[PDB]
């Protein structure tokens, strides 16, 4: 009775959404009508009603109807459930302010409402998994508002994030800088811990080790998905060593406020290559410390791990995992903090991941899924906070802000919270006394 | 680019 | 038999030990009779 | 107060009629018909 | 004559019919499809990479010093801890599985010192001839027969 | 076993029990010819209750249909379901009430009342034992607020033993259609309280607020709002009619909800109501049941409850239950909120549980409360009349029909002595 | 949900609109006496942005017309129109058709700025309706007159509109004489190519995408200060007849076709200026690393010719549908202060407007 509540909030929640849910359905034999052909592993995703029907899980919220529509007229109509396809009735325009005072306000409690009567009806419920970004309006201000609407609710329970992090060096917004600090500013103070993950970190990874020229966003969001099966293998599937939702906290993040972990998938290889080299565990947990192999663009040379977590899958043994990763501490060209020197979280399944028809991967014997918590993201939040003091600086774009329930004065706060964000990530990098 | 008379 | 993760989820729902997988099961008396090992 | 509602529910209110697959307002209910579930008359 | 055929549909969802529309030289059917039919994978392939039992390469029979790759001949510690009288005096599994002439079975299955008859003998062979794809019979194969 | 006599008197009582029939053969597996052609041998030992035997092995509804006009009795026979009807059952008059409740109780509704008599006699004496009367009308009318209330006042002084139940429409606070409908909504609770058992008030404002907010019909009819309050008629007889655990009838009901014998009104509603996109995906449990069944919003009452206090409280249930957790829900909906209870009697709810629901639902409910919330419907229409009665408006249509001034202060003051003993439950 | 009011103003408005709504009852696919012809299921999902159904199913568009007239309805698309909406009181039908609607996202005028008919009536609708409904966004495509009546409109404008666009018709025909090669450009041509750029920057809300962006995702992502709202409009794959099958349709042909200058639709150079912000939206199935890569790359290494202050000037939008015939097309939208270059000539040709010209023209040099 191990459950999971999933909500995708924003475009880039739902077509991740789309993604994660077609592998689900594949992972068990769920039919797109609901149908289980095989008639327990399901549960997990998986809500049985009393005609042999199976709804999932799954809440869809998004302020602009759209992209929801796609999926109440696409394949999967009868799978989901018309009353948690939540749809707004018009845009957030990329702006805090109309995702989180305005528009916001006025859906918050259907949502809410919905989360409720999908938690009434479990009984052994681990947590929460948010899906959303930082660009966004609805994808900021409704998952940053959401995030503190249900810490009172519920409270003592796993709220985790699966979140789309602002790239380096490309963009889509203009606006994006405000309404990520402005949206990162509130959710620490309401996530446990947040794993994010880049969009042109995996396109380098799509371009440099599966051979693929132009990938459109089904590859990011297929690698997402396989992600975020991989994380919630534990509860569905038996192994050795069983992580459920609960040792995430525990293990990742020391201090409330460096609840920030990275995030990787190791075998990432198409049918030529993997028939040209084999796949053992001495080497696959090798590749998650490449830097080029990393789904955040961030170089950990000048970055110190902090928490590491693997979650291995597939025919895995515990002998040759002890070996690798005996192997992996010894060399000095990876750096962990002084007062960790556990640094380590190793967890099994006896379920190997299963291959989509029609993708880009290729079905493999072992898989893994590396957390790692360093302090190379403080230089992704200094290059992204760089962005706010020169905007703000002469008080580009503000004046869409204000006129919608904010205020100038939620500029500076965020602004100070950020820059105690920034002194607070190097008193965990200095060596002690 | 391209200019204007080019 | 039946799995622990089973038996809860036959308990969600809402039936009269006649469906529930606690009371009932597809073996038959014979099932239960050659059941041995040596 | 109450229980809240979706945005497209049929109020009072006088909207304006479209047809079954413009997507307007309460076009995924519409769509759909009344079924019966079961046809088999339950013993005592 | 049958002015109208099948041409009766209905346009959005109620019950009453319209008429089928026509539609020359502007079909965009073609062109009007979406991203989101790219994820349509509805309820064959090879797995790659090596096993850690490694149980499809051949057995070696002088076991190297320097190989550290199992095979699956190297039993679990339910062997190593408790052997058989099969595995403490010397024969496994392997001798088991290894096809015998049938003047080998015989002369086995008279060594042993259960005297089968002739006819019996060939029913015995003929049974575990059954149980194989091709007709290949082990000592295994004949105490299969034998126990029933 | 025990039979009920159905009467229909005026345009909407007509229409609503062509509806109430139809569900009703619909749940017992008749054809709208008559015969019988539903598979389970358990939906014909208990036919009586409502169908007649005629030759041939075709059924006959113990029905009466009475209107001032033929205009809705020709519409009823040419319905989905008129010819299983009686010919002979058919009373109807030459000239019609005109919404005018005095000529439809005194000059032009007097005399066709004894043919009805004559006919209510006929079918009433074949049966062997009779428990009761259903009568399906609407209080804002003539024909049925006149008539219906003559037939009321000429019933129970031959049956005086007998069950008198009555499914009223009264009027509704902002969908009104008639500018004299305060008038009559008045007139009939003159006599509608000293004269019956049981009353049901079922509104149609209300009715359009469950086809909107639960079943989501954006373009409702009047056949869908007469199809859910005839499943809430199919609901309160049917442990008479089927077999269960623990039955009940209206006689059962008439002891267990009134205290009192002046305070007999009650409000319905339909437990199982699910909108279209919404009906496959939901679990019917008995606290899914329990949870919506006692909600303000499946109230066919336009009053709430929260602004009441319930005296009495009950609960039909339909299905193969399990009845710990029908006694421990409606405990805890009891301790829950305990300030919507009064606290001078022990428990408030009734529990009835039968064994077949109705045909392509898993689990039903039906909920009869009675209610101090229910006043609120009589403070509305006592406000309009002693509005309008002052001014003297529209009152010459009434005294050209023998109707003096002060029947209507009468009558006043009944209603405000309703009203006000009402209200010391609150 | 979002539906469009669209308003046509005088004289050579009334053309762009009507051959507007040519364009958008052709890729809709409209039957000229109103029905719809049946292929596809996307083309009449959100008709409710542009048209609302008679009895029957027959869609009149929201358009209501003010100045000729006769020609219009001569017109191959000129039977599309309720007669009521002739009104040549437009007040009146503007709150009507607003009052029908759902919820209203914004107001399209088409109108010009050189006339007495754009620039007076026009301008005064502006002045009423934001005035009547001020919580939406004020879209006015505006014909400006040649560099090479003006100063009266403008003036009110830039307190009203918040969403403007310059067409500058010199423009237009540089377009049809150096790019396309076409020796008889009709006035027909060159308002069916703003046409084709106008309808560009509404396909988010008609059609699904890969990333949806309306008319207020635009006006909130380029729009930095409350009255810098002039842009630069533009259209990229537009080749010869003898170059059609020369052209290799993808992602690289039309970024070079986007930020060219002889595509862009102002007569202006834009190197004195520099571009504030820049949306370049695109339609049909473009892989979204090719777009990525060159949305940044433009960026990069014409760095002299973008603004600073702002990390990333560009906006991104795509959507699953392309125009007929083509497979791959997008649309420019960008704020630049080149467009004073317009203005400085004008101003050299009461006192108030000249006034606010010239703070205007301030306004857009100190940032430069
Ligand atoms: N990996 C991945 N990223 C996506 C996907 N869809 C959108 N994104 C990212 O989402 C960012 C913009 O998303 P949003 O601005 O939040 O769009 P939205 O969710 O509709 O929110 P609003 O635009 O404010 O309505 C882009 O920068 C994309 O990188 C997806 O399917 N996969
Ligand atoms: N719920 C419901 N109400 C009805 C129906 N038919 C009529 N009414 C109501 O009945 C009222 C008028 O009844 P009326 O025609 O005067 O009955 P009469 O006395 O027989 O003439 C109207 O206000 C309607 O709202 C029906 O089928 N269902
Ligand atoms: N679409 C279209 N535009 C036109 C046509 N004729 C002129 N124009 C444009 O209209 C502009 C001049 O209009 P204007 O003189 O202001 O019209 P006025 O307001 O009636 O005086 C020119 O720059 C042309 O670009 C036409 O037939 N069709
Ligand atoms: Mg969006």
């Amino acid at each position: 009775m191990r459950e999971c509540i999933s909500i995708h909030v924003g475009q880039a929640g739902v077509q991740i959404g789309n993604a994660c849910w077609e592998l689900y359905c594949l992972e068990h034999g769920i039919q797109p009508d609901g149908q289980m052909p095989s008639d327990d592993s399901f549960n997990t995703f998986f809500s049985e009603t009393g005609a042999g029907k199976h709804v999932p899980r799954a809440v869809f919220v998004d302020l602009e109807p759209t992209v929801v529509d796609e999926v109440r007229t696409g394949t999967y109509r009868q799978l989901f459930h018309p009353e948690q396809l939540i749809t707004g009735k018009e845009d957030a325009a990329n702006n805090y302010a109309r995702g989180h005072y305005t528009i916001g306000k006025e859906i918050v409690d259907l949502v809410l409402d919905r989360i409720r009567k999908l938690a009434d009806l479990c009984t052994g419920l681990q947590g929460f998994l948010i899906f959303h970004s930082f660009g966004g309006g609805t994808g900021s201000g409704f998952a940053s508002l959401l995030m503190e609407r249900l810490s009172v609710d519920y409270g003592k329970k796993s709220k985790l994030e699966f979140a789309i992090y602002p790239a380096p060096q490309v963009s889509t917004a203009v606006v994006e800088p405000y309404n990520s600090i402005l949206t990162t500013h509130t959710t620490l103070e309401h996530s446990d811990c947040a794993f994010m993950v880049d969009n042109e970190a995996i396109y380098d990874i799509c371009r440099r080790n599966l051979d693929i020229e132009r990938p459109t966003y089904t590859n990011l969001n297929r690698l997402i998905g396989q992600i975020v099966s991989s994380i919630t293998a534990s509860l569905r599937f038996d192994g050795a060593l069983n992580v459920d939702l609960t040792e995430f906290q525990t293990n990742l993040v020391p201090y409330p406020r460096i609840h920030f972990p990275l995030a990787t998938y190791a075998p990432v290889i198409s049918a030529e290559k993997a028939y040209h080299e084999q796949l053992s565990v001495a080497e696959i947990t090798n590749a998650c410390f490449e830097p080029a192999n990393q789904m955040v663009k961030c170089d950990p040379r000048h970055g110190k791990y902090m928490a590491c977590c693997m979650l291995y899958r597939g025919d895995v043994v515990p002998k040759d995992v002890n070996a690798a990763i005996a192997t992996i501490k010894t060399k000095r060209t990876i750096q962990f903090v002084d007062w960790c020197p556990t640094g380590f979280k190793v967890g099994i399944n006896y379920q190997p991941p299963t291959v989509v028809p029609g993708g880009d991967l290729a079905k493999v014997q072992r898989a893994v899924c590396m957390l790692s918590n360093t302090t190379a993201i403080a230089e992704a939040w200094a290059r992204l906070d760089h962005k706010l003091d020169l905007m703000y600086a002469k008080r580009a774009f503000v004046h869409w802000y204000v006129g919608e329930g904010m205020e100038e004065g939620e500029f500076s706060e965020a602004r100070e919270d950020l820059a105690a964000l920034e002194k607070d990530y190097e008193e965990v990098g200095v060596d002690s006394v | 680019m391209a200019k204007r008379f080019g | 038999l039946p799995s622990l993760r089973r038996m809860d989820m036959d308990s969600v729902k809402a039936c009269l030990s006649d469906e529930h997988c606690q009371s009932t099961t597809y073996c038959r008396k014979d099932d239960f009779d050659n059941a041995y090992f040596t | 107060a109450v229980s809240p509602q979706s945005s497209s529910t049929p109020s009072w209110k006088i909207e304006t009629k479209y047809s079954t697959r413009v997507l307007t307002g309460n076009w995924t209910e519409e769509r759909r018909k009344f079924i019966k579930a079961t046809e088999k008359t339950p013993q005592t | 004559l049958k002015p109208e055929d099948i041409v009766l549909k209905e346009p959005g969802s109620s019950e009453k019919t319209l008429r089928t529309l026509l539609r020359p030289s502007d079909k965009v059917s073609n062109h009007y499809k979406t991203t989101s039919s790219e994820i349509s994978a509805v309820v064959c392939y090879p797995t790659y990479g090596v096993p850690t039992i490694r149980s499809d390469i051949p057995a070696p029979l002088i076991r190297r010093v320097s190989d550290r790759t199992s095979y699956g001949e190297e039993g679990n510690a339910y062997s190593l801890l408790h052997p058989t009288i099969f595995a403490q005096k010397g024969v496994f599994e392997r001798d088991f599985f290894k096809t015998r002439s049938k003047q080998e079975i015989s002369e086995i299955l008279c060594n042993i010192g259960v005297k089968l008859s002739e006819d019996e003998f060939e029913n015995v062979w003929n049974l575990a001839s059954k149980k194989h794809h091709r007709g290949e019979v082990c000592v295994e194969n004949i105490r299969s027969v034998l126990d029933e | 076993m025990r039979e009920i006599v159905h009467l229909q008197a005026g345009q909407c009582g007509n229409q609503i029990g062509a509806k109430f029939w139809e569900v009703i053969s619909d749940e017992h597996g008749i054809d709208p010819t008559g015969t019988y052609h539903g598979d389970s041998d358990l939906q014909l030992e208990r036919i009586n209750v409502y169908y007649n035997e005629a030759t041939g092995g075709k059924y006959v509804p113990r029905a009466v249909l009475v209107d001032l006009e033929p205009g809705t009795m020709d519409s009823v026979r040419s319905g989905p379901f008129g010819q299983i009807f009686r010919p002979d059952n058919f009373v109807f008059g030459q000239s019609g009430a005109g919404n005018n409740w005095a000529k439809g109780h005194y000059t032009e509704g007097a005399e066709l009342v004894d043919s009805v008599l004559d006919v209510v006699r006929k079918e009433a004496e074949s049966c062997d034992c009779l428990q009761g009367f259903q009568l399906t009308h609407s209080l804002g009318g003539g024909t049925g607020s006149g008539m219906g209330t003559l037939l009321i006042s000429k019933i129970r002084e031959e049956y005086p033993d007998r069950i008198m139940n009555t499914f009223s429409v009264v009027p509704s606070p902002k969908v009104s259609d008639t500018v004299v409908e305060p008038y009559n909504a008045t007139l009939s609770v003159h006599q509608l309280v000293e004269n019956t058992d049981e009353t049901y008030c079922i509104d149609n404002e209300a009715l359009y607020d469950i086809c909107f907010r639960t079943l989501k019909l954006t373009t409702p009819t009047y056949g869908d709002l007469n199809h859910l309050v005839s499943a809430t008629m199919s609901g309160v007889t049917t442990c008479l009619r089927f077999p269960g655990q623990l039955n009940a009838d209206l006689r059962k009901l008439a002891v267990n909800m009134v205290p009192f014998p002046r305070l007999h009104f009650f409000m319905p509603g339909f437990a199982p109501l699910t909108s279209r996109g919404s009906q496959q995906y939901r679990a019917l449990t008995v606290p899914e049941l329990t949870q919506q069944m006692f909600d303000a919003k499946n109230m066919m009452a336009a009053c709430d409850p929260r602004h009441g206090r319930y005296l009495t409280v009950a609960a039909v249930f339909r299905g193969r239950m399990s009845m710990k957790e029908v006694d421990e829900q409606m405990l805890n909906v009891q301790n829950k909120n305990s300030s919507y209870f009064v606290e001078w009697i022990p428990n408030n709810v009734k529990t009835a549980v039968c064994d077949i629901p109705p045909r392509g639902l898993k689990m039903s409910a039906t909920f009869i409360g009675n209610s101090t919330a229910i006043q609120e419907l009589f403070k509305r229409i006592s406000e309009q009349f002693t509005a309008m009665f002052r001014r003297k408006a529209f009152l010459h249509w009434y005294t050209g029909e023998g109707m003096d001034e002060m029947e209507f202060t009468e009558a006043e003051s009944n209603m405000n002595d309703l009203v006000s003993e009402y209200q010391q439950y609150q």
